[PDB]
RNA sequence: CCGAGGGUAGGGCCCGUGACUGGGGCGAAGUCGUAACAAGGUAGCUGUACCGGAAGGUGCGGCUGGAU
RNA sequence: UGGGAGAGGGUGGUGGAAUUCCCGGAGUAGCGGUGAAAUGCGCAGAUACCGGGAGGAACGCCGAUGGCGAAGGCAGCCACCUGGUCCACCCGUGACGCUGAGGCGCGAAAGCGUGGGGAGCAAACCGGAUUAGAUACCCGGGUAGUCCACGCCCUAAACG
RNA sequence: CGAUGUCGGCUCGUCGCAUCCUGGGGCUGAAGAAGGUCCCAAGGGUUGGGCUGUUCGCCCAUUAAAGCGGCACGCGAGCUG
RNA sequence: GAAUGCCGGCAUGAGUAACGAUAAAGAGGGUGAGAAUCCCUCUCGCCGUAAGCCCAAGGGUUCCUACGCAAUGGUCGUCAGCGUAGGGUUAGGCGGGACCUAAGGUGAAGCCGAAAGGCGUAGCCGAAGGGCAGCCGGUUAAUAUUCCGGCCCUUCCCGCAGGUGCGAUGGGGGGACGCUCUAGGCUAGGGGGACCGGAGCCAUGGACGAGCCCGGCCAGAAGCGCAGGGUGGGAGGUAGGCAAAUCCGCCUCCCAACAAGCUCUGCGUGGUGGGGAAGCCCGGGUGACAACCCCCCGAAGCCAGGGAGCCAAGAAAAGCCUCUAAGCACAACCUGCGGGAACCCGUACCGCAAACCGACACAGGUGGGCGGGUGCAAGAGCACUCAGGCGCGCGGGAGAACCCUCGCCAAGGAACUCUGCAAGUUGGCCCCGUAACUUCGGGAGAAGGGGUGCUCCCUGGGGUGAUGAGCCCCGGGGAGCCGCAGUGAACAGGCUCUGGCGACUGUUUACCAAAAACACAGCUCUCUGCGAACUCGUAAGAGGAGGUAUAGGGAGCGACGCUUGCCCGGUGCCGGAAGGUCAAGGGGAGGGGUGCAAGCCCCGAACCGAAGCCCCGGUGAACGGCGGCCGUAACUAUAACGGUCCUAAGGUAGCGAAAUUCCUUGUCGGGUAAGUUCCGACCUGCACGAAAAGCGUAACGACCGGAGCGCUGUCUCGGCGAGGGACCCGGUGAAAUUGAACUGGCCGUGAAGAUGCGGCCUACCCGUGGCAGGACGAAAAGACCCCGUGGAGCUUUACUGCAGCC
RNA sequence: GAGCUAGCCCUGGCCAGGGUGAAGCUGGGGUGAGACCCAGUGGAGGCCCGAACCGGUGGGGGAUGCAAACCCCUCGGAUGA
């Protein structure tokens, strides 16, 4: 339930902010966080590899599970549910009847009180991770390992989520949140449920402001440098593309494929994405 | 206004001292040329 | 003190007028097509929507005030 | 109080037929379409046939000159939530009624905003025909839209 | 071309006369008044504004008149820009 | 003898410009060979959120004293940051190290690279962050939390005593954190006192006073008091915290829970130890047995790891506490007391500046803390002042032009000019009041106006206190007083209407452009299934991201509103298991060289054989493109209509003489006395037009047009006045430039613009203040232009390669 | 060579005072319940005025400068990109 603001000052016009309402606890557990250490985008060279990083918010990272099959059988309670600032979903703390603490990706419709579980018997409830064999055709499905053992990889961004579509021999059928379709492995594991915090893709920035404690520093167009700098630099007066148009290292940007052809995940790429 | 030369020890010895030339094999050319040369001072310097 | 009025500044209502512009009414014998009245030769009408020199055409839903 | 009939409304589920696309098989020279044709599709293997799959929308028969709602309108099936209505009994209240300027709510389609969805259909638009022309009628394509959720619009031959 | 700064304006003048005005004339299709045309004449005078960077020109209001040209399109070691 | 040659010397300009903020000087007395310039005194001026005081960096003896004045000091010099000499910096508690970690650096393991070398978990290094024990006063010419005095404290070693399962680089807890707003109580600091202490003073008309002036504190251990922070306690279970664990975690139960208890800070008190003014006398002495008390204001600091709200969600490690493992339990550790031990480096001085960065004793630049009082609504603003510090290291006269900075101006009021450029006007607070339009916030300080000082009287609430007084903070009413004028000085918007552009706040060409440019939220296309794409690297390795399609890269467009048409023939990209072409390789019809031959060697047709290209389709918010001629209506004119040629298709909506219109000052209308600009229209648009977006849009703008009101020295049209210069005298004393010069006008001549040639004319010798016409004056081997088979940046369907990719 | 300058990473510091008054909250009204209205409270914002601080808009000065970018007046931002 994205919030607005009343036109106060020309930027709260537009500006709308995340909620919060599922959030339950507002600091985060300190034997679960680490620094998180900023790059500004540059590699161990010191070079810039990915331009207009830099210089947003400091955070703490959140240690999440991404493995699951790491207590099997051994139940939790839902503790908390608590803003990430790494991701844009938010995440869930679990209290195992172990003792042991734990933070996952919250999915939609989690509730502090309830109880999670993981296993090949586990129910098939919002919150548990079967392995994919176990969970039947139909199940909405998140945080999905790729490759039995590796770790949770596919729909973990806010409001995302996979399908099962079918099986076949050893391998299960996903329609991704791209919308392809990709044979994943039966042991993998996945968590049953879509991730919160869906109306995130309604938020309105509103300033440039808030790019900026994003950590995101304004990008520059082409067209707006030298022919030094980029392709489409130059020009007196403004200028179409005048080539078709081109990256900082010249290579094409309107529909240019770029998926490495003999790649040996195609086997398993059932149908490429579209819409 | 602001002029170029802002002495500071610590950057002075870290950048021009004897172990930073030591370290590196330009560096250390450098250190056999000025010998070479006769050079009074191999190296700048600064109090510490 | 109040005070006819005069002065300054800003509003409100109305009337006249204005390059140009919009459609409307009217006008014995102008140009273009033929939309409607017969199943009017694609039944018509309809609210809306898009399109077209023009009447109009098409989509969606509605009406019979339609015929055989 | 005791019963009833009903596509009355809202929510969640869910079933089969059909179209389209995809995959596999089998097969070959046409298919499609019309007044006639053409454009279009097809030896890069289409149409016609079998099996598998995906997805959306609408529910054949029953079905009616039928039923329900104040109107707009409502039709596969199941459950839950919920309104109106009739009948019987003749039990209770004792005129507590009628209408209703304003107000408030509802209000087909089309349309608008933000997301989602998109099989079929199809404004706009392209092409093929027709014609003197054909910004049409017919034919091949095809985007909004048609579908869902929330918020608007508030019109109608909203008619008996 | 081992640099002769290039428009216009401002300021400051100064000169030529093919004279705009003032002074003197001849002819007139010069009644008078007012003109036209040419001759002599450079002593002095030759306004303020609107528009445009403008020169120029057009317009407003005047005037006896609102002259035309030269001086490195006079004048940036004088100013402006 | 020339090379704008090189090095050096010395001239010219010239006793010329200048002597470095216009905060400012005068005198008396000393010293000395010499004094505007050094010292002393009095007078005057300037700073005072500093031009004062304290840290840090940087500097490196500049510090103090004695003796000096050649040079350095923009003059002088007896003086000095200068010369010579001597002296001066004292720490267990301040800072840093023998402690911790941050980015980053380095780097056992390991990885990669022709060599050099590049990576890299741990670990180590790395601080202005964490951690950690000293406060007040006195003393020196010069150091002081360092020496001394007083009162406190930390660690290490050894011992005694009590207590305890002791023990860790291992487990856990804690350390541990944002922004904005903020409560209670305090402290710093400040104001007043008719009270306390004080040398004194009565002036010039009055005052011997509740007079004036000066001061009225600082540190402090335990204890106590006040205000805060931190922390539930017991038991049972236990499979998690990479061994163990009584610790921590999870579960359950009981009690205690705005508490309490315990613990830790801050503040007050506190044994005691200090300090202690004006004035007078000579830094010292007195004052002085100094007094040291009361009221009020009060922090941004303290209690603190306090509270609340918000989204952008806010370091680590050690110290410390707890747990246990080896081990050891004669040890060890905890607590208390006692004795002993306690190292290294810094410490002078400058420090918004004459000692640092700027070649200079340079109007520039330089981070942190303190920064008093009064009034002005507030404040670190402004004026004046305290403490403290200064008068800026050339002066003295004069009272021209001209220049700078400043003040005033009759009548007019933008007539100035490219332009109201500049300068006026306005100007704070309180009250009244305020338009189109709007996205409902705004526009708004719209506009426009009234009030504003002082005195007396009555009166409201808040803080302190006691509920009162007093102090204190905001006021309310009435009656008066004076002046030209009451935010009486200083600090402090001119306003409006209407266009263009860009939504907005932001950003930029350091040092000629701040804008309409860039960015920007937002919109769209497109790539990317994760060992992602993409980027850097030869690689390893990184970034992407400890992210995962609601994510990440690339591109264009640029809030928002209403919209974004037609063309896929060419180029691009996307799709296409066929066909055509196609390299190495496969294949070997069939030849050739040599040898006696076996053979050895060479050429080689068909055919099979990738990507690419051809070919077939798709695709515009991909590159892009979106016609011509002729005819036609019952006045004319003009063509809804028609004919035909061509194209891949012929520009739709909207807008239009435009930031685009050549003809052009188009035409008409508005504004003006008059309008090449402006505004509104028209449309034959030289040459708008739909994400290089089209048309609009409230608000916003040191953007750029046009207009009006207000007001003015902008102007008619200039006048006067001020100071700093210019000028004269004393001191110090440059510069570019310069073939040499004994260097006039005209008319001519001359390489075509002559001081220098010819002919005339004019003209005694030399300076000073001024002006700029000439010396084709200076400066810079023209940056425009061309030339050179000169250079460089940039582009592409130029050529030819390379990385990269297939 | 990043002691200037540009970006980023780590760790600290700084932003007088005045003004405007968002959400929320409380209460009152309102209704079947609501939405909503009103008052108080509250203290938001690339909000407003303005020092420090960061700038460099216009003009004047300076131009062998005090200065190889300075000075005066004026002007932009000043809780934030
Ligand atoms: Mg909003
Ligand atoms: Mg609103
Ligand atoms: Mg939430
Ligand atoms: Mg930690
Ligand atoms: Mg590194
Ligand atoms: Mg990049
Ligand atoms: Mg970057
Ligand atoms: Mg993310
Ligand atoms: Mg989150
Ligand atoms: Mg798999
Ligand atoms: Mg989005
Ligand atoms: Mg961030
Ligand atoms: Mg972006
Ligand atoms: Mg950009
Ligand atoms: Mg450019
Ligand atoms: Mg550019
Ligand atoms: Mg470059
Ligand atoms: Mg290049
Ligand atoms: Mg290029
Ligand atoms: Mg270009
Ligand atoms: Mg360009
Ligand atoms: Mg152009
Ligand atoms: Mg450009
Ligand atoms: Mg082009
Ligand atoms: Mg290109
Ligand atoms: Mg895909
Ligand atoms: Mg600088
Ligand atoms: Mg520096
Ligand atoms: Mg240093
Ligand atoms: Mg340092
Ligand atoms: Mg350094
Ligand atoms: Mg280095
Ligand atoms: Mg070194
Ligand atoms: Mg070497
Ligand atoms: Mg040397
Ligand atoms: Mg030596
Ligand atoms: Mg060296
Ligand atoms: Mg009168
Ligand atoms: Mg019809
Ligand atoms: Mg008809
Ligand atoms: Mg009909
Ligand atoms: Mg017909
Ligand atoms: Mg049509
Ligand atoms: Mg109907
Ligand atoms: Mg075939
Ligand atoms: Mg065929
Ligand atoms: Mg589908
Ligand atoms: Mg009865
Ligand atoms: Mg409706
Ligand atoms: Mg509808
Ligand atoms: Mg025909
Ligand atoms: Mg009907
Ligand atoms: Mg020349
Ligand atoms: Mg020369
Ligand atoms: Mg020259
Ligand atoms: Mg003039
Ligand atoms: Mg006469
Ligand atoms: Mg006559
Ligand atoms: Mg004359
Ligand atoms: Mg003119
Ligand atoms: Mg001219
Ligand atoms: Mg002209
Ligand atoms: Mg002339
Ligand atoms: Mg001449
Ligand atoms: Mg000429
Ligand atoms: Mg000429
Ligand atoms: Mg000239
Ligand atoms: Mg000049
Ligand atoms: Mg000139
Ligand atoms: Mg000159
Ligand atoms: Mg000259
Ligand atoms: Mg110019
Ligand atoms: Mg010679
Ligand atoms: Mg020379
Ligand atoms: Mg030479
Ligand atoms: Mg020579
Ligand atoms: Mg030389
Ligand atoms: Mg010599
Ligand atoms: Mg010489
Ligand atoms: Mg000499
Ligand atoms: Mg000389
Ligand atoms: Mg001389
Ligand atoms: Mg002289
Ligand atoms: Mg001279
Ligand atoms: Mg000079
Ligand atoms: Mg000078
Ligand atoms: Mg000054
Ligand atoms: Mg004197
Ligand atoms: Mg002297
Ligand atoms: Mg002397
Ligand atoms: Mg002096
Ligand atoms: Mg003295
Ligand atoms: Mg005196
Ligand atoms: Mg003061
Ligand atoms: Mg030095
Ligand atoms: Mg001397
Ligand atoms: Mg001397
Ligand atoms: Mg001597
Ligand atoms: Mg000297
Ligand atoms: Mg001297
Ligand atoms: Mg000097
Ligand atoms: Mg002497
Ligand atoms: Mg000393
Ligand atoms: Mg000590
Ligand atoms: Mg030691
Ligand atoms: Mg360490
Ligand atoms: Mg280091
Ligand atoms: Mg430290
Ligand atoms: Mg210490
Ligand atoms: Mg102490
Ligand atoms: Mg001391
Ligand atoms: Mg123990
Ligand atoms: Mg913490
Ligand atoms: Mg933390
Ligand atoms: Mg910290
Ligand atoms: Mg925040
Ligand atoms: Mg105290
Ligand atoms: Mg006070
Ligand atoms: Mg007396
Ligand atoms: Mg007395
Ligand atoms: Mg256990
Ligand atoms: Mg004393
Ligand atoms: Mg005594
Ligand atoms: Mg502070
Ligand atoms: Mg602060
Ligand atoms: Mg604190
Ligand atoms: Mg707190
Ligand atoms: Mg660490
Ligand atoms: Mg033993
Ligand atoms: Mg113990
Ligand atoms: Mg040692
Ligand atoms: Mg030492
Ligand atoms: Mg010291
Ligand atoms: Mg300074
Ligand atoms: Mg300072
Ligand atoms: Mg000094
Ligand atoms: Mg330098
Ligand atoms: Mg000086
Ligand atoms: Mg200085
Ligand atoms: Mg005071
Ligand atoms: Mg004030
Ligand atoms: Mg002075
Ligand atoms: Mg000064
Ligand atoms: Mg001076
Ligand atoms: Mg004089
Ligand atoms: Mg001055
Ligand atoms: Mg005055
Ligand atoms: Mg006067
Ligand atoms: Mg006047
Ligand atoms: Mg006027
Ligand atoms: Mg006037
Ligand atoms: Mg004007
Ligand atoms: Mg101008
Ligand atoms: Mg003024
Ligand atoms: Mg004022
Ligand atoms: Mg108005
Ligand atoms: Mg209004
Ligand atoms: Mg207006
Ligand atoms: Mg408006
Ligand atoms: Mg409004
Ligand atoms: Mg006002
Ligand atoms: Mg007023
Ligand atoms: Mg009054
Ligand atoms: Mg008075
Ligand atoms: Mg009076
Ligand atoms: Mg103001
Ligand atoms: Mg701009
Ligand atoms: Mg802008
Ligand atoms: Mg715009
Ligand atoms: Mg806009
Ligand atoms: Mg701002
Ligand atoms: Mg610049
Ligand atoms: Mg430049
Ligand atoms: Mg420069
Ligand atoms: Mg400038
Ligand atoms: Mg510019
Ligand atoms: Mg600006
Ligand atoms: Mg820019
Ligand atoms: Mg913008
Ligand atoms: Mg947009
Ligand atoms: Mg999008
Ligand atoms: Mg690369
Ligand atoms: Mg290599
Ligand atoms: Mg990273
Ligand atoms: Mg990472
Ligand atoms: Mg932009
Ligand atoms: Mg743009
Ligand atoms: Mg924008
Ligand atoms: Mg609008
Ligand atoms: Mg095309
Ligand atoms: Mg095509
Ligand atoms: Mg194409
Ligand atoms: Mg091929
Ligand atoms: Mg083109
Ligand atoms: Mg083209
Ligand atoms: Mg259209
Ligand atoms: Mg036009
Ligand atoms: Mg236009
Ligand atoms: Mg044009
Ligand atoms: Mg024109
Ligand atoms: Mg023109
Ligand atoms: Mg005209
Ligand atoms: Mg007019
Ligand atoms: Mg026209
Ligand atoms: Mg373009
Ligand atoms: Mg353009
Ligand atoms: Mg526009
Ligand atoms: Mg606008
Ligand atoms: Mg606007
Ligand atoms: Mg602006
Ligand atoms: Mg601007
Ligand atoms: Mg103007
Ligand atoms: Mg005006
Ligand atoms: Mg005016
Ligand atoms: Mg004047
Ligand atoms: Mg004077
Ligand atoms: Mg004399
Ligand atoms: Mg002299
Ligand atoms: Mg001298
Ligand atoms: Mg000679
Ligand atoms: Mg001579
Ligand atoms: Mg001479
Ligand atoms: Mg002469
Ligand atoms: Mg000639
Ligand atoms: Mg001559
Ligand atoms: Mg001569
Ligand atoms: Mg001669
Ligand atoms: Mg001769
Ligand atoms: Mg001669
Ligand atoms: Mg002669
Ligand atoms: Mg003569
Ligand atoms: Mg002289
Ligand atoms: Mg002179
Ligand atoms: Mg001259
Ligand atoms: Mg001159
Ligand atoms: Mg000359
Ligand atoms: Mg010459
Ligand atoms: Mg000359
Ligand atoms: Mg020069
Ligand atoms: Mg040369
Ligand atoms: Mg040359
Ligand atoms: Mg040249
Ligand atoms: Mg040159
Ligand atoms: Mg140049
Ligand atoms: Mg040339
Ligand atoms: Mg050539
Ligand atoms: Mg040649
Ligand atoms: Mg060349
Ligand atoms: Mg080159
Ligand atoms: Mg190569
Ligand atoms: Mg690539
Ligand atoms: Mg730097
Ligand atoms: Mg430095
Ligand atoms: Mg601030
Ligand atoms: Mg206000
Ligand atoms: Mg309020
Ligand atoms: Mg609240
Ligand atoms: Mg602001
Ligand atoms: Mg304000
Ligand atoms: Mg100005
Ligand atoms: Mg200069
Ligand atoms: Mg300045
Ligand atoms: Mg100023
Ligand atoms: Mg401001
Ligand atoms: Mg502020």
């Amino acid at each position: 339930a994205v919030k607005k603001f009343k036109p106060y000052t020309p930027s709260r016009r537009f500006m709308t902010v995340a909620d919060f309402s599922e959030i339950t606890k507002t600091e985060p557990e300190k034997s679960l966080v680490k620094p998180l250490k900023k790059t500004g985008g540059r590699n161990n060279q010191g070079r810039i590899t990915v331009r207009f990083r830099g210089g947003g918010h400091k955070r703490l990272y959140r240690i999440i599970d991404f493995k699951r099959w790491d207590k099997v059988g051994i139940p939790a309670k839902v503790a908390a549910i608590e803003y990430d600032p790494n991701r844009s979903a938010r995440i869930a703390l679990l209290h195992y009847v172990d003792g042991e603490k734990r933070y996952i990706i919250a999915p939609d419709g989690l509730q502090v009180g309830q109880q999670v579980v993981a296993g090949p018997d586990a129910p098939i409830q919002v919150g548990n991770a079967l392995p994919l064999r176990f969970i039947p055709v139909g199940t909405v499905v998140h945080a999905v390992e790729l490759e039995p053992k590796k770790g949770a990889k596919l729909a973990r961004a806010a409001g995302t989520s996979a399908q099962i579509q079918g099986r076949e021999g050893d391998y299960v059928i996903l329609r991704l949140p791209s919308g392809e379709l990709r044979k994943v492995h039966g042991e993998c594991y996945a968590t049953v449920g879509a991730v919160g915090n869906a109306d995130h893709k309604n938020i309105v920035l509103g300033k440039a402001g808030r790019s900026r404690w994003l950590g995101r520093r304004p990008h520059v167009r082409g067209a707006a440098m030298n022919p030094v700098d980029h392709p489409h630099g130059g020009g007196e007066g403004r200028a179409p593309r005048g080539r078709p148009p081109a990256s900082p290292w010249g290579w094409q940007t309107k529909g240019l494929k770029t998926r490495k052809r003999r790649k040996p995940s195609s086997r398993f790429i059932i149908a490429r994405r579209k819409k | 206004m602001k002029r170029t030369w802002q002495p500071n020890r610590r950057k002075r010895a870290k950048t021009h001292g004897f172990r930073a030339r030591m370290r590196t094999p330009g560096g250390r050319k450098v250190l056999k040329r000025r010998r070479q040369k006769g050079r009074w001072r191999l190296t700048p310097a600064v109090r510490k």
